[PDB]
């Protein structure tokens, strides 16, 4: 109840993105008015972050297992209200979860370090996604009150699987790469979309005052955009905000090619039998 | 106006323009007659809906995805959405996808090269393919070899596939691409080759004719040449008689270094020399090759082989302590106190000369800084040498 | 002495490779044949340089006789 606080979790997010972005934006600019140990830290974050060393393997695989550890967390607490006050020395979650991204944080520092131009290194997926999840978590810790913002955007980390698993080498061959490749990417907007449309519609329209929020949960939101996507169209469950509206149409763009060019494709890969083999 | 000249964008422009003028008429025209009613039913009939939702109605109506929420209930608009989807399906199955294809052909390859302080590279560029590849980073940064710090950025006209992708993965850290050609004088400077080491070029051994692949590579030396004076050059060649014609560049400089290879001379020789004492060729071959030590314990042939085969073929300078002595004794005393075999050794002079194998009192040691040729299993072991004081 | 004095034509098809007859020589795809050094030295030669020929003969009546006597001697 009271004061809602939902600007501040969205404050912090935004002020850490674009205030990155001017200061390395800036900086750059005042060297070209103006006019190695180094190397040797660089070097090392890049073999950690390969797998190069037996202390580069052990790194990867716990960013593989956390990764969904951090996803499975997100799924328990759909259930509970949109904005809610708690204890956190009292709860075991938002403990486990505060552990996590400790961890997240760091791999960010080791993964920024390696990178040759810090400008398209900020602006990348992983980057981006890393800077809407993490402050969030340290914000609602120090204020004891919590805001499902953006937190579905933990789904989007699926997508590195097909490379934390080359670097181990594992896959190699010119089939498999392809078929996980179209995979992950497949499952993981899947699950993103959903989870922004439980968001928009669990929630009211901001100027309505949400007064025309619509009760659903994140299963039958996934169901919905199953539906939709394959083009069959039930008419029971529909988005009904407008910021819901909005959305499904720019989806309806994108995720139908998407559908209907990737499925038959993973249905071919698999099932490439040798009918006749054996001894 | 001098905008659009290219071709990709004049028809992803027709495109977008078409499919969007469509849908906005469209969605105008089920407006009017919907907020309208019909006609002969004195307009008893009309329904309340905003512009946007009837944007949004059409949208489900092309794609197929038929919600229901909202449908037109008029004569008109009933009519109108008929003839609607007799045509424009067709448009939206074949338009949409054509867009998001035209969109996101980007070259991921672009971009330069920074540069290093304080730490060399190379270039590779040639016939470059999987094969080529793999053998020749499983033998570049073996260890066997003294650490190293060289770093490698390969240069080529062909976008990689997925294997040599993952490859590059798998040495994400020593080694880089980028996408190009070495006969355009852009991207040698995009690829920083007046500071390099060398430039090494891979030829296509299996070639439909030999001499065309010899003058495709003259032309990239002399192309890289031209860009910069001196620099290292190292070339694989298909004919003996073909090798003369890099002397005519004005500034091959082969007495500073400046190697080129020729397979079938280097087979024949080894042929030729086999005809003196058989199987000399394939003990040869395999000092070239960098492998490391392999154990087994079935009493088999392969147990002996393998131990033969892990010697490799290394250089360094001589210690202080051999001043004034004669090849035979330096060599037979490295043998039986090292654990090496000095096979030969080059000999200081204004002019470049190197002898096999010396008598005694005929050469003794000229002590002139001289580098000497070893055999053993790895380059660490040769730095026993060059250390031999008194102990 | 050498042979770097000795006159030498030569005809080419494609105009690019022109960058490599010489060594002293400022090398760049960007530049038409008309600039290269070795054109304008009177060394190389392409046919690519004659599609001109056909709207200077339209306009002016008879040039192409003219340059006929003055080159194949005798028209
Ligand atoms: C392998 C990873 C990606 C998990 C994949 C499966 C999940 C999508 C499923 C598996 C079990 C599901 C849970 C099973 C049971 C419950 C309890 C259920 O409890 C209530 O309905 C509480 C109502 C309330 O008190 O408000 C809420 C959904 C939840 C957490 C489910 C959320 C979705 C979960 C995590
Ligand atoms: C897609 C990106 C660019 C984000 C866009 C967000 C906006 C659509 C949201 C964010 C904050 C919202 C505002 C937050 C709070 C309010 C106050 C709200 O009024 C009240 O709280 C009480 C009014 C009364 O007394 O009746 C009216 C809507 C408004 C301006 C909201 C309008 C919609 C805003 C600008
Ligand atoms: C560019 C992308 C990334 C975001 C697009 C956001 C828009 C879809 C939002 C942002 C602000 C919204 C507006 C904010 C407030 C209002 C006023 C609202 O009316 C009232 O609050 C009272 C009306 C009355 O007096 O009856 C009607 C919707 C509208 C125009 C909203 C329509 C939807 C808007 C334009
Ligand atoms: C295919 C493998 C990976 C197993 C996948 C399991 C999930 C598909 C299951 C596990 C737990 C299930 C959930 C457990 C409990 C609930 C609460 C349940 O609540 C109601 O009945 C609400 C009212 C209604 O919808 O009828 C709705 C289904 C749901 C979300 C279930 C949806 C399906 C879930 C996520
Ligand atoms: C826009 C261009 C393509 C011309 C289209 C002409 C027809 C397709 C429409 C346009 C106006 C319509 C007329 C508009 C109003 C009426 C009156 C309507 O009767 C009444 O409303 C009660 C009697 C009266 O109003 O006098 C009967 C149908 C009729 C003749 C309509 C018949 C069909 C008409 C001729
Ligand atoms: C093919 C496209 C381009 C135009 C299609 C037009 C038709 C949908 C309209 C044109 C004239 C209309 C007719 C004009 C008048 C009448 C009389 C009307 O009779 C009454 O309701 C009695 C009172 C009155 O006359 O208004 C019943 C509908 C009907 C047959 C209308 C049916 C619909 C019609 C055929
Ligand atoms: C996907 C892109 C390329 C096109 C999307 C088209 C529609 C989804 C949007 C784009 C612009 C929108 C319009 C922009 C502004 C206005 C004015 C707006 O006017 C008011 O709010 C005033 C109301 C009053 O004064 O009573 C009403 C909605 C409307 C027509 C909007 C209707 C919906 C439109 C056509
Ligand atoms: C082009 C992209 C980036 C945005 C497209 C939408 C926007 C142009 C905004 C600006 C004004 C908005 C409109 C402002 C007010 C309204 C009235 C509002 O009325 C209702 O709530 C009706 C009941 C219902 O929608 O369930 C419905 C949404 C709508 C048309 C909004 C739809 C979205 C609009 C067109
Ligand atoms: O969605 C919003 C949710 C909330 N708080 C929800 C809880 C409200 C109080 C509790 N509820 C009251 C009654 O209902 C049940 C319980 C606040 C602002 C929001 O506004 C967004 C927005 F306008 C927007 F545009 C975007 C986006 F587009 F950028 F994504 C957003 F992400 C937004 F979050
Ligand atoms: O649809 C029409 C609308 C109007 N405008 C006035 C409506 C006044 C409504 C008053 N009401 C008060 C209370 O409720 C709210 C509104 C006039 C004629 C129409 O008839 C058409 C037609 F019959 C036709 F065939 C074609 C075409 F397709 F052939 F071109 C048309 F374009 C038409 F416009
Ligand atoms: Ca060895
Ligand atoms: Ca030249
Ligand atoms: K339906
Ligand atoms: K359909
Ligand atoms: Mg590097």
């Amino acid at each position: 109840r009271g004061q809602r606080m939902w600007w501040a979790f969205l404050a912090s997010s935004m002020v850490t993105f674009f205030g990155g972005l001017f200061i390395i934006l800036l900086w750059r600019t005042l060297k070209y008015l103006w006019t190695g140990w180094m190397t040797s830290v660089k070097d090392w974050a890049g073999v950690m972050i390969s797998a190069q060393t037996l202390t580069g393997r052990v790194l990867v695989v716990l960013v593989f297992a956390l990764s969904i550890g951090a996803l499975v967390i997100y799924f328990i607490d759909s259930s509970n209200p949109i904005e809610s006050c708690q204890n956190f020395y009292k709860d075991f979650t938002l403990q486990i979860d505060m552990a996590f991204n400790v961890f997240f944080l760091l791999y960010f520092g080791l993964r920024f370090i390696a990178a040759n131009d810090k400008l398209w290194f900020w602006l990348e997926v992983n980057s981006v996604v890393d800077f809407f999840t993490v402050p969030p978590v340290f914000v609602s810790v120090y204020l004891n009150r919590s805001w499902l913002g953006l937190r579905f955007l933990r789904a989007l980390r699926l997508i590195q699987f097909s490379e934390i698993l080359q670097f181990l080498n594992i896959l190699k061959t010119s089939n498999s790469i392809k078929l996980v490749n179209l995979l992950s990417i497949f499952i993981s907007t899947w699950l993103t979309a959903a989870g922004f449309i439980h968001l928009v519609e669990n929630s009211g329209d901001p100027w309505e005052n949400f007064q025309n929020n619509q009760a659903l949960t994140y299963w039958e939101c996934v169901y919905l955009l199953m539906v939709t996507m394959s083009t069959v169209g039930y008419g029971d469950v529909y988005a009904k905000t407008t910021l819901g509206r909005l959305f499904m149409v720019f989806f309806i763009l994108g995720g139908l090619a998407m559908f209907a060019s990737y499925v038959p494709e993973i249905i071919e890969l698999i099932g490439n039998r040798k009918k006749y083999g054996g001894s | 106006l001098n905008i659009l000249k290219t071709s990709n964008s004049i028809k992803l422009v027709n495109l977008l323009s078409i499919f969007i003028s469509t849908w906005l008429t469209a969605a105008g025209f089920i407006h009017l007659v919907e907020n309208s009613g019909d006609p002969w039913e004195n307009f008893q009939n009309n329904q309340a809906l905003t512009y946007w939702e009837c944007v949004y109605l059409l949208m489900v109506t092309m794609s197929t995805v038929g919600y229901g929420d909202v449908y037109a209930k008029t004569t008109l608009g009933r009519l109108f959405m008929v003839f609607f989807i007799l045509g424009g399906l067709a448009m939206f199955a074949s338009y949409v996808p054509e867009i998001i294809e035209l969109i996101g052909n980007r070259k991921k390859y672009g971009g330069s090269y920074s540069a290093v302080s304080g730490r060399k590279h190379i270039v590779v560029c040639g016939h470059i393919t999987l094969e080529s590849v793999s053998n020749f980073l499983k033998d570049f940064l073996h260890k066997d070899r003294d650490d190293v710090n060289v770093e490698i950025v390969f240069l080529h006209n062909i976008s990689p596939n997925l294997e040599l992708e993952a490859l590059f993965k798998r040495h994400f850290t020593q080694v880089e691409f980028y996408q190009g050609s070495v006969l355009n004088p852009h991207d040698l400077a995009r690829v920083k080759i007046e500071s390099a080491d060398a430039c090494l070029i891979l030829a296509n051994k299996y070639c439909a004719d030999p001499d065309a692949e010899d003058a495709s590579n003259i032309m990239r030396v002399i192309s890289i040449k031209n860009y910069h004076p001196k620099i290292r050059i190292i070339t694989q060649m298909l004919q003996y008689h073909n090798k003369a014609h890099l002397l005519n560049i004005p500034s091959w400089n082969w007495k500073e270094g400046d190697d080129a290879i020729c397979l079938a001379e280097l087979k024949l020789g080894f042929i030729a020399q086999s005809c003196l004492a058989q199987g000399l060729s394939t003990m040869l071959a395999n000092l070239f090759s960098m492998r490391s030590f392999i154990k087994i314990e079935e009493d088999t042939w392969q147990k002996y082989y393998l131990e033969g085969v892990s010697n490799e073929m290394y250089t360094e300078y001589l210690s202080s302590a051999f001043v004034g002595l004669s090849f035979p004794t330096v060599c037979e005393l490295c043998f039986v106190k090292l654990k090496l075999l000095m096979i030969a050794i080059e000999y200081k002079s204004a002019n470049r000369e190197s002898r096999i194998l010396i008598n005694p009192g005929n050469h003794l040691k000229i002590q002139e800084g001289t580098l000497g040729f070893f055999i053993a299993s790895d380059a660490k072991e040769v730095k026993r040498a060059f250390f031999y004081c008194k102990a | 002495t050498t042979g770097v004095n000795i006159p030498i034509i030569t005809e080419l098809v494609n105009d690019t490779n022109v960058q490599f007859l010489d060594q002293d020589d400022d090398d760049d795809p960007d530049t038409e044949l008309y600039l290269t050094q070795p054109f304008a030295c009177g060394t190389a030669f392409a046919v690519s340089v004659l599609d001109s020929l056909m709207s200077a003969t339209y306009f002016n009546d008879n040039i192409l006789t003219l340059i006929r006597t003055l080159v194949t001697g005798g028209a």
